[PDB]
RNA sequence: GUCGACGUACUUCAUAGGAUCAUUUCUAUAGGAAUCGUCACUCUUUGACUCUUCAAAAGAGCCACUGAAUCCAACUUGGUUGAU
RNA sequence: UGACGGAGCCAGCGAGUCUAACCUUGGCCGAGAGGUCUUGGUAAAAACUCCGUCGGGGAACGAGGAAUUCCUAGUAAGCGCAAGUCAUCAGCUUGCGUUGAUUACGUCCCUGCCCUUUGUACACAC
RNA sequence: CAUUGGUGAGCAGCGAAGGAUUUGGUGGAUUACUAGCUAAUAGCAAUCUAUUUCAAAGAAUUCAAACUUGGGGGAAUGCCUUGUUGAAUAUUCUUCAAGUGUAACCUCCUCUCAAAUCAGCGAUAUCAAACGUACCCCGUGAAACACCGGGGU
């Protein structure tokens, strides 16, 4: 009375569990800001804390302008800026010739506030510091970054060009 | 349950649809019986295979035969076909297998167009 | 035989589609060939495969008739069956014979009270290259199809002018030796569908003296054949005709026999377009 | 293709030329191991003799001829379900 | 759909050639009420629902 | 009749900045969490094993003795003072 | 190879929200277009089996001369039903089914057409 | 009217101190029958041990051996093969070199079907209910050919 078909048993591998390959095996829509309007962004009043970049600082240095000095006077109102701590990992890291733009970011007017970070890339501690809260203002001169922050709504961009710096997403300018 | 054997029979385009069953001895085409076939003249082309055997092996049982189809002739060359079928595929089945080569020798020697389908296929020359 | 018959026409579709897709491949392998004989540049699309170049080195090694006729080609002479439609009138069973006699090879079969599958699946399995059924209008023949048996094309005919040969005078008989052809004006891709769909009705290798010629002549779109003998004088050839004059045209092409009536239509005389009197073979 | 010849001769190629495989292709039992159940079982055949082992390479010339063996408990349940069995055949 | 009619290939057997029948003009009948259960009552459940 | 020259028209060609996994320690980097001889209970996943449905098909076959289950026949008990 | 009237039973293809007529008297409603009703005229399965009854033309014409062509089995012929598929046909065409034979099926004598006249291929034989 | 469908009541008929279905286990067959054991010309079978040993005979490729490998390409390090350096007195050991040498080791192929199911979708259809049209009936109401609800065909 035996069955007909008989085979004989073997491994499975699209099926079993015991192998390495195979061992593996409520939706989120972030709410818009509450300051947010269409793209006008109606928080953000001054004092201003601008976040700061590696790049903002090199160019900086090379077109003669303070930081905090020369903020005020693209901006026109008080600013209180503030480099992250993934970004003062950076300016350590560039090394021996960038030293004089790491002897500017620590100065007790710039302030410092820290991260939870895993890492030192602050290209990406910069925007996810963004998106959360849209407070800020950021201070970046990276070409990837810029196109990374005009696709968020209300976030006021900031370059340096020339002699002062420039504001980008600011609707009050002057 | 019940012993029946179902045989085909077909001429130029009618079927013949014969249930052969064990019974009393009955015999009916279409729900009517066997002695009101049509043609009348052509009644004694379909007792062909009730005649040649001898009509005693048809005491014991049914022959329902249902025929669409044809025209009035080429039915009665389905109802002698699906007849002759169906009594000798009962034979081999529910009865005695020296009965059908009995049988089978029978109608052969009369006319071998009670079991085989004598189909006219085309010939080009 | 029937399911024989029937795989193989399921087998020479997808060789057939595979070859479509196979074309493109076929395509770059020219140009392998070409820049490997005479040429540095080479494509792009070209450059970045190495499927396709590991697939060459094999592929190096490769080089008309119809696809249906390539078997047969030149081997076997052709077998046709010359029949009529339904109960034909007696000028037009007179004409089927005038067809009868202008193929070599060619039986007349009275038809009636056979159906279009039976008498085609009555001669597949008898074996014949082909099929020749008529019909006509009160005697005058309107249309004519010729259908290739072993899952092959048909081509129905329609045909204007004709003269049936038992009109004219008791001349005598034809000649019925295997004729020359002449195919004329034949351009279009679909043109030559209809020279090769044509050609395989005759006997292959006629001799070089033989005395009949077959012209099939295509000025404006209406194939005219006309059957014709010829004798070489001291200086000109002298010809005089014999046998039917017709126009003919074409105006469906199935890819299945005449049986079928859902089989693929290569090319269908489409009347009723705005510019369907301007192109040629359309 | 000359190239078919390295790159599709597979064994899943000469593997699926099966007999079993041919029974699942010709639709003839439902699933492939289906087909291997039924020819195990004697009712399989290729032209007068049946055909046993289930691992049988069919041609593609051969593969015409496959059909239920006749008188089959398989065949004829076939025939029934058209309504067409004929026992002078004792199909 | 009339293109599966010459291609039927008459060996097929599927398993479910029990439950289907045919009609004898040849074209098969399926049941109005469906289910495997709503077959036809038994005495048993007869001599109840009465 | 076809192929050049020129003109026109379209198609196509270059990317860069990081992070992690890749060496039986180590992918090159110190900005990084993993060194323990286990005893219980809960929960989940997968696999056999016995029956088994869609739903069949085939029986390493035949006899002899003993054992069991179901279904009536029979008998006994309860049952219109009410069995199902 | 009749004429009529009942009774008997037999098919197979076919199913696009698409399948279909003209002319006329008259009423009523409506601003009209038209609506609605009225009225008359003109066009437009069979053979088969069974029973009952019956026994010159309205001039050309009572089955078609000489000649002449087609035709070998589900064929000739008889019968009706259907559809109208980009050509072709509606003065008809093509399908489909029913009933279904006679006479050849040989021979190159005649009338035509054709082939060959190195055996080349390999035995043996001629 | 027909069931060639399911259930279930009865009768004729067959009918020797009962009948039918299903199944567990063991035995005898499934080829043609000359006994068990061991150290076997004999002994045991209550047992071979305080005779179980000696003697005899017995050593080939002077060191043959993957007839066994899925297919392309490679093989650093291995291994094999040959060549060589160096030491012990032709072999042994050692060092380096080379091999369209490789059944170690790298790599791509040897999977992705002229397939079938299940899930979505959903038509020809079907059963029921409601709703719509006409028609009589009942309640409510004083009553409306009711402009209120309801029932019925
Ligand atoms: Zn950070």
């Amino acid at each position: 009375t035996r069955k007909f078909g008989l085979v004989k048993r073997t491994l499975n591998t699209k099926k079993d569990q015991r192998l390495k390959k195979n061992q593996e095996n409520t939706r989120n829509i972030p709410q818009v800001s509450s300051a947010l309007f269409f793209q006008y962004n109606q928080a953000i009043k001054p004092p201003y804390q601008v976040l700061i970049d590696t790049n903002f600082i090199n160019f900086s240095i090379q077109k003669k302008v303070d930081i905090v000095r020369g903020m005020m006077d693209c901006l026109l109102a008080k600013c209180n800026p503030l480099i992250t701590d993934c970004v003062m990992a950076e300016l350590e890291k560039l090394g021996p010739k960038y030293r004089i733009a790491l002897k500017l970011a620590r100065d007790p007017r710039i302030k410092r506030l820290s991260c939870s970070h895993k890492g030192t890339y602050a290209d990406d501690c910069l925007v996810h510091r963004v998106l959360q809260h849209k407070c800020y203002i950021v201070a970046t001169n990276d070409a990837g970054l810029k196109q990374r922050i005009r696709k968020i709504p209300g976030i006021p961009l900031m370059s340096v060009g020339g002699h002062a710096y420039v504001i980008e997403k600011l609707p009050d300018v002057f | 349950a019940v012993p029946s054997v179902q045989t085909f029979g077909k001429k130029k385009s009618a079927t013949a649809v014969a249930h052969v069953k064990a019974g009393k001895g009955l015999i009916k085409v279409n729900g009517s019986p066997i002695t009101l076939v049509e043609p009348e003249i052509l009644r004694f082309k379909v007792y062909e295979p009730l005649l040649l055997v001898g009509l005693d092996k048809f005491s014991n049982i049914d022959i329902r035969v249902r025929v669409t189809g044809g025209g009035h002739v080429s039915q009665v060359y389905a109802i002698r076909q699906a007849i002759a079928k169906g009594l000798v595929a009962y034979h081999q089945k529910y009865v005695d297998e020296q009965s059908k080569n009995e049988l089978k020798k029978a109608f052969t020697s009369y006319d071998r167009t009670l079991l085989i389908a004598d189909s006219r296929r085309p010939e080009p020359k | 035989m029937l399911r024989r018959q029937a795989r193989e026409r399921r087998e020479y579709l997808y060789r057939k589609a595979q070859e479509l897709q196979d074309s493109q491949l076929q395509q770059k392998r020219q140009i392998i060939k070409q820049a490997l004989a005479q040429g540095k540049p080479l494509p792009k699309e070209l450059a970045e495969d190495e499927s396709l170049q590991k697939d060459f080195r094999y592929d190096q090694s490769l080089k008309q008739v119809d696809d249906e006729y390539a078997a047969t080609s030149g081997i076997m002479d052709p077998r046709i069956i010359v029949t009529t439609s339904r109960d034909p009138s007696t000028r037009l069973s007179q004409f089927a014979k005038e067809i009868k006699l202008l193929f070599p090879n060619a039986v007349r079969l009275n038809r009636g009270n056979y159906v279009m599958p039976n008498l085609v699946d009555a001669c597949k399995k008898s074996g014949t290259t082909d099929l020749v059924v008529l019909h006509e209008h009160r005697g005058v023949p309107t249309s004519l199809t010729i259908s290739h048996f072993p899952h092959g094309p048909t081509a129905q005919f329609s045909l204007h002018n004709v003269v049936m040969r038992h009109d004219i005078i008791n001349a005598g008989n034809q000649s019925e030796v295997n004729p020359h052809l002449i195919f004329d004006n034949f351009t279009t891709a679909l043109g030559k569908r209809v020279v090769c769909i044509l050609k395989h009705l005759f006997n292959a290798g006629p001799k070089k003296d033989s005395e009949r010629v077959i012209t099939f002549a295509n000025r404006g779109d209406f194939i005219s054949v006309r059957q014709h003998v010829y004798v070489r004088t001291r200086e000109g050839v002298e010809i005089a005709e014999v046998g039917p004059r017709f126009e003919m045209r074409l105006f469906e092409l199935r890819l299945g026999t005449l049986e079928n009536k859902d089989a693929d239509v290569e090319w269908q005389l489409r009347r009723f377009i705005r510019t369907a009197n301007k192109k040629d073979y359309l | 293709k000359i190239s078919d010849l390295e790159n599709k001769v597979t064994v899943s190629a000469i593997c699926r030329r099966r007999l079993p495989v041919i029974m699942h292709r010709l639709k003839m039992a439902e699933t492939i191991q289906d087909a291997v159940k039924f020819i195990e079982q004697g009712h399989v055949r290729v032209g007068p003799n049946l055909i046993n082992d289930p691992a049988y390479l069919v041609t593609r010339n051969m593969e015409d001829y496959v059909t239920w063996v006749d008188n089959s408990k398989i065949k004829k349940t076939l025939l029934r379900y058209r309504n067409q069995i004929d026992d002078f055949d004792f199909s | 759909l009339r293109e599966k009619a010459k291609e039927r290939n008459p060996d097929e057997y599927y398993h479910a050639m029990h439950s289907r029948k045919t009609d004898a003009k040849g074209l098969l009948i399926s049941s109005r009420h469906g289910d495997e259960e709503d077959e036809s009552l038994s005495m048993d459940q007869v001599k109840l629902l009465k």
